[PDB]
């Protein structure tokens, strides 16, 4: 439609975003220890999947 | 169930408060003069 290009930027671009804050949260929490109700902390990661509408966005499923 | 007090409380510093004498019994040593004196317990001259 070739306004599908900002559609597949804009989801790239908030992709990296969370990416970004997934990582930034990381650092925060590197030498934290017993978080709400006493559950030891642990990391986070999250997974690129590509949306076959073919050639699509990038999507973030799940963390 | 059983966590950390989870609780914040910071301290300031340190200060100087007093400085205690310790008011024991020292030695005698002899100086052989015949006007010298020497406190043996307690008691202060005037």
């Amino acid at each position: 439609a070739l306004l599908n290009i900002f559609d597949i930027a804009g989801s790239a671009l908030a992709a990296q975003s969370k990416r970004l804050n997934v990582a930034a949260s990381n650092l925060a929490n590197a030498d934290s220890v017993t978080g709400p109700d006493g559950q030891p902390y642990r990391a986070k990661q999250v997974v690129f999947q590509v949306d076959a509408a073919a050639t699509g966005g990038v999507k973030v499923a799940s963390v | 169930q059983t966590t950390l007090p989870s609780g914040l409380q910071i301290g300031t510093g340190v200060r100087p408060v007093a400085t205690e004498r310790l008011h024991s019994q020292g030695n005698l040593s002899q100086t052989n003069n015949s006007k010298d004196v020497a406190i043996k317990g307690q008691g202060f001259f005037q």
